[PDB]
């Protein structure tokens, strides 16, 4: 039972990877290796993501995925299986990485940038979303003020509109 | 980084013209050959309806320019194009060679000579799909074009700048009256006064090549090959060629119209033009409409015909006269296309 | 050289999908081949679906197929054995003799997909061709290289007209007609073959004057849409290499149009007007433009046309009407009561009947 | 079986329109491309395969025979319908 | 926009990368309305008979590259998503012979008249090609229907096809 | 204010798709701008597709549109000259005087899309 629903659409690969990790072990090692892989592919973007084009044959895809696994075989666990299945299936490998990160962070982090009427950015490193938002908001208002820019807050403008409407 | 660098270098080989060379910015790769379309990856500086070569002699003009790849229609048989072929952009919008070096010659929808009389002399290359003149430049029709038919002269008179439609069944003599007009033009086309000189253009959409050859022979017999240009799109030709030919012929006529002269253009069987456009649209997964004709069948004929009108004196007082031919099926003028 | 090989991925009805390797995909309309115990299943490539996969249409029954079976590319389109040896033999769409009188000893082998003669090579004069039949060559004369449409029926001597035309053209100029039984009923076909032997037009021990190519009605769709092309290739070879005034007989052009519409539906194309393929006009023009007169010789086609629901307005009849020149409406027992030809001269018309 | 064993047999296919309707159901439920009034493509091919199997064998093969009597029901007298 | 969504659909939904030897066996992916998509059956043939874990039989019309679409001879109640499926190895066939006389059978040769087992002289394929063009002869022997209207105006012959068209 | 700028991604016939940047999404039915060699090509926004991409309608021909061309947001719906000066002046779908009788000297400019006058 994965914590979150990715609702498929190229996101089922991330859920499958997370379930394969959860069935035995290595929730973190596979994910950090995948982060390193994404760092490598963004290291040489003209050779990194241009090579994820669909005009690239199947054995070309096998060659590129074999080329990915270097530097002391950083691809550890079932991530090599993910590269293989992406070779004979949909190619570009960025979005499902983000989906998998979203899933693992829900497993461990549970941080959401709420604030309702306030446009703050209060990430919350805690699984209990009960009162820690108060401390997060207090810290983010006491210092920083990243945007906190409602431009104009909704209640007064909408109330004036409805009042003048009768 | 040395191992990653060298393995990326060997990755740069065997991919060849898909990311490596030209960056697929002025070139492309055929992803899949469809019904009459060719999905091509690459061509990052391509503009819409830009003429493209498929490295096989066949031409193409781009409708679909979605972010992933570009959808290209095939100006010819799709057997020539192959998935994985390299394509290159010509850098110009679809255009036809125009000028006074075309009379007495017959060409296709791309201006390539078919008569075998040699290359075509061109004074320019105007776009096939050009904007019609606005509201300001036009002027009311006043000079009569003489068809030679007593019925068409005394009754239903036709002037220079007027679009008169020839409607009839399969065998009624629409081609006959058009040919009578083009031959009657001989009286003034052999003189000196250019204001009465009327050059002619014939458009063959979906007609038999044998019929076109017989027609050319008939113009040969009455010395009508001069001051006349014939564009041919036979029934065996690909649908895009037929769909494009009328616009190119319109450009040919507009050359004379904007150069102060007067031109006659005959759009023979625009019904088969609409049929070819319908085939192209349903091969493009476009929603069918009334009798499955796509909604832009009106827009096609509209943009095609409105490019023929009398110009005012400030432009040069040129004129372009269009004579469309529509085959009503069943002797009814209450059908959608009619 | 290294043969081009691939693996079958899916057979969906008559449609067969085959995956090839890198830089090995053929062009479309090319002929593919697999080894089945029954014989040769041949596949005509229709579309490239990407990822080194091609969509092909089967010319023969696709039963007992397994994904991963080996396939071989011929190199070009379906090539039919062509030559004077074809006369007297029963040949099919794939070019295999179904007459079981030994193999075909034709020296040449031409593809069925070709282009019509260019505009320059087209003859610039409307020519007359003697038919032998008095009423025909007087009131509705046939065009040398025309597209004559036989508007007959049943019990009107439609066949006997055909054999009389074959004999008359064989005697007159050079006629070696080619009969194309598109959608052959395989009973009328056997009767026709027996009549060929009896009438002497087909001479087993001697020389024949007609080659009988026909795909039976039980064949999968597409073969019925290619038998006409095979016969047209045979006729074009007999014209472009011998200079004869060849004839060509179509069993029913309406059946060819129905097969063409049927093929498009299987591929996935949207039927355009009345369950009809969007490429109806294109296919009709492609078929009817190669049947024409040239500088060397001429080929005249006599096609039998069926009018659905007796509706002259149906799209397929109109598309055929685009290419007819002259027509012959055999009287349904009107003139058959009496005059043997029974052509109904007041209904059969001709475009060439001009001074 | 009877035809190839030299005997003569009579076959009454009866309702073939219902058979075509069944094939329509099959093809539509398998996501195959529909056609005229949503009928599958290879229904003409289907009925051709079914009907051409009946024949009159020659003497060399046993002089067998199969006479087919299909029964097609038409709606409202429309003999111009696709299956008819 | 740098990139777009890779997948809008996928035949593969359980990427565990295990479970080989699904050439003669398979797994039910989805079922409903008398059809059942099955993953596996790498050696299945066209229209081949197939057997399910619940005892109901199937016929392999649709074999996509990923899954095979099996049409079902019984109710969809018996089958489930995730049942094991085995191929039978034979194409559609029926017991043929002279023992069929006087008996009523099903569309596959099962006796439905309740008179006992069926005696058969053989088992021919249901889908068999028709005789060719030469092994046939002209129809000459008449079929006497007993209707004077039929037997006089529209004669029927041994080896003919006649349509009974009507409302 | 800063000029809202984006990149053209898709040009589908008369339909143009434009990708924009952080919180730079324009409004529906709001005029955009493409600097064409001939003149000004406005892109009225029809629908929002997400991911900072909007589907737009071109008021002129889309000839010569290359993917990735610079786009400019007008900031509102199509604006046309309004007033008695327009009498005798022939204008177009955008409002430019096509009567070549000089520039229009309108005092007010109003949005094209309004609302019904209630009860
Ligand atoms: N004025 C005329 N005098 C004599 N014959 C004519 C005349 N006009 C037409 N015809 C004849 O009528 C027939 C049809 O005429 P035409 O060749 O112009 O075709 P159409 O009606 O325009 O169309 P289509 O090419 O589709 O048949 C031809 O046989 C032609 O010779
Ligand atoms: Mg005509």
């Amino acid at each position: 039972p994965p914590p979150v629903r990715l609702f498929g659409v190229e996101g089922t690969y991330a859920t499958a990877l997370y379930q394969a990790a959860a069935k035995n072990s290595s929730i973190d090692a596979a994910f950090q290796s995948l982060q390193k892989v994404e760092s490598t592919v963004k290291k040489n973007p003209k050779l990194g993501h241009l090579l994820l084009n669909p005009a690239l044959s199947l054995k070309d895809r096998n060659s590129v995925i074999d080329a990915i696994v270097e530097t002391h075989k950083n691809l550890d666990g079932y991530v090599v299986n993910l590269l293989k299945v992406l070779s004979e299936n949909n190619r570009l490998g960025c979005f499902e990485k983000i989906a998998s990160d979203f899933g693992v962070l829900n497993d461990a982090h549970n941080g959401l940038l709420k604030g309702t009427v306030t446009s703050a950015e209060p990430l919350d490193p805690k699984s209990f979303k009960r009162i820690e938002k108060a401390l997060s908001a207090s810290k983010l208002v006491g210092q920083g003020k990243s945007l906190k820019l409602e431009n104009v807050v909704k209640p007064e403008i909408k109330g004036g509109l409805i009042v003048e409407l009768g | 980084k040395a191992q990653p660098t060298e393995v990326s270098s060997i990755l740069e080989e065997r991919i060849k013209g898909v990311s490596d060379e030209a960056n697929l910015n002025e070139t492309g790769r055929v992803l899949a050959v469809g019904d009459g379309i060719a999905r091509v990856f690459g061509l990052n500086n391509i503009q819409a309806e830009e003429l493209v070569e498929f490295s096989s002699g066949v031409k193409g003009m781009a409708l679909n320019l979605e972010p992933g790849q570009v959808g290209i229609v095939l100006f010819g048989s799709d057997r020539l194009v192959k998935e994985g072929e390299l394509v290159k952009r010509t850098g110009n919008i679809v255009d036809v060679p125009v000028g006074p070096g075309l009379l007495g010659r017959v060409v296709d929808a791309l201006g390539n000579p078919i008569d075998g009389k040699g290359p075509i002399d061109a004074a320019g290359r105007s776009r096939a799909q050009v904007k019609a003149p606005g509201i300001l430049p036009r002027r009311s029709v006043h000079e009569p074009v003489q068809t030679g038919l007593k019925a068409v002269d005394a009754l239903v008179p036709i002037g220079r700048g007027q679009r008169e439609l020839i409607i009839g069944d399969r065998q009624t003599g629409k081609t006959a009256v058009a040919l009578d007009t083009i031959l009657n033009q001989k009286r003034w086309n052999n003189g000196s006064d250019e204001s009465k000189k009327l050059y002619c253009v014939y458009v063959a959409v979906g007609q038999k090549r044998s019929t076109v050859a017989q027609l050319v022979q008939t113009l040969e017999q009455h010395d009508a090959m001069k001051y006349s240009i014939i564009v041919a799109a036979t029934a065996s030709e690909a649908a895009p060629l037929q769909y494009l030919a009328p616009f190119t012929a319109a450009s040919i006529g507009e050359w004379f119209r904007d150069n102060g002269k007067h031109a006659l253009i005959v759009y023979d069987d625009l019904s088969k033009q609409a049929v070819a456009y319908r085939q192209l649209s349903l091969l493009l997964r476009r929603p069918p409409g009334r009798e499955a004709y796509p909604g832009d069948v009106f827009y096609l004929h509209s943009r095609l015909l409105e490019r023929a009108a009398k110009l005012s004196e400030k432009e040069g007082s040129g004129s372009l006269t269009a004579l469309p031919v529509i085959e009503t099926q069943g002797g009814d003028v209450s059908a959608y296309i009619p | 050289s290294t043969p081009i090989t691939g693996k079958v991925t899916a057979v969906i009805g008559a449609i067969v999908d085959v995956h090839f390797e890198q830089s090995e995909l053929p062009a479309i309309l090319n002929a593919l081949e697999i080894k089945t115990p029954q014989g040769k299943l041949v596949l005509e490539v229709a579309q490239h679906l990407g990822e080194n996969t091609v969509r092909t249409i089967a010319m023969d029954g696709t039963e007992g197929l397994v994904r991963g079976e080996k396939v071989l590319d011929t190199g070009g389109p379906i090539s039919v054995p062509v030559g004077r040896e074809t006369l007297g033999r029963i040949i099919n769409v794939i070019g295999e003799p179904i007459d079981e009188r030994g193999p075909i000893k034709s020296k040449l082998r031409k593809p069925i997909h070709a282009d019509p003669p260019s505009f320059a090579e087209q003859s610039t004069s409307a020519e007359i061709l003697e038919t032998g039949i008095k009423v025909v060559d007087l009131l509705a004369p046939y065009a040398r290289g025309g597209k004559i449409g036989l508007f007959g029926g049943a019990g009107v001597g439609k066949t006997v007209f055909i054999q009389e035309l074959i004999n008359n053209i064989a005697k007159a100029h050079g006629g070696f007609s080619v009969f194309t039984g598109v959608g052959e009923r395989t009973r009328e076909g056997n009767d026709l073959y027996r009549e060929m032997k009896e009438t002497g037009v087909i001479n087993l021990e001697g020389e024949s004057k007609v080659a009988l190519v026909f795909g039976q009605m039980n064949e999968p769709p597409g073969a019925r849409a290619r038998v006409a092309l095979t016969g047209l290739t045979i006729a074009e070879y007999f014209r472009d290499e011998e200079g004869q005034d060849v004839l060509l007989f179509i069993d029913n052009i309406f059946r060819f149009t129905q097969a063409g519409s049927e093929v498009s539906a299987l591929l996935g194309r949207i039927p355009s007007a009345v369950g009809y393929q969007p490429t109806l006009a294109t296919d009709m023009g492609l078929l009817q433009e190669r049947i024409t007169t040239t500088k060397k010789g001429s080929v005249t086609s006599v096609q039998a046309v069926y009018v659905p629901a007796d509706d002259l307005t149906d799209p397929a009849p109109a598309t055929t009407f685009a290419h007819l020149d002259a027509t012959t409406v055999l009287s349904r027992g009107i003139s058959e009561l009496g005059i043997y030809p029974a052509v109904d001269p007041l209904d059969s018309k001709s475009r060439l009947l001009d001074a």
